């Protein structure tokens, strides 16, 4: 009911916090992946919208 | 051993059949032509 605890010294503490901010920005060559660089396959691919 | 894959099954090396010639291969080239424009209200010249 009537007792309190009070610091008498202190401590400076440095902690770290690692955060991800950005990730690798890729791009894809939709045809060259799907259809292979050099193919009338690509000519079929454009059918797919 | 005659040809050589990379970590994922794409042959990036080959030996000449008639000679020895360890030829490593590399794909042709490609990218994305992106076009830089001031906006057809300002002008009509583009950087590529």
């Amino acid at each position: 009911n009537n007792s309190i605890a009070i610091p008498t010294n202190f401590t400076i503490s440095v902690t770290t916090e690692i955060l991800p901010v950005s990730m690798t920005k890729t791009s894809v060559d939709c045809t060259m992946y799907i259809c292979g660089d050099s193919t009338e396959c690509s000519n079929l691919l454009l059918q797919y919208g | 051993q005659q040809f050589g894959r990379d970590i994922v099954d794409t042959t990036d090396a080959v030996r000449d059949p008639q000679t020895l010639e360890i030829l490593d291969i590399t794909p042709c080239s490609f990218g994305g032509v992106s076009v830089i424009t001031p906006g057809t209200n300002t002008s009509n010249q583009v950087a590529v």
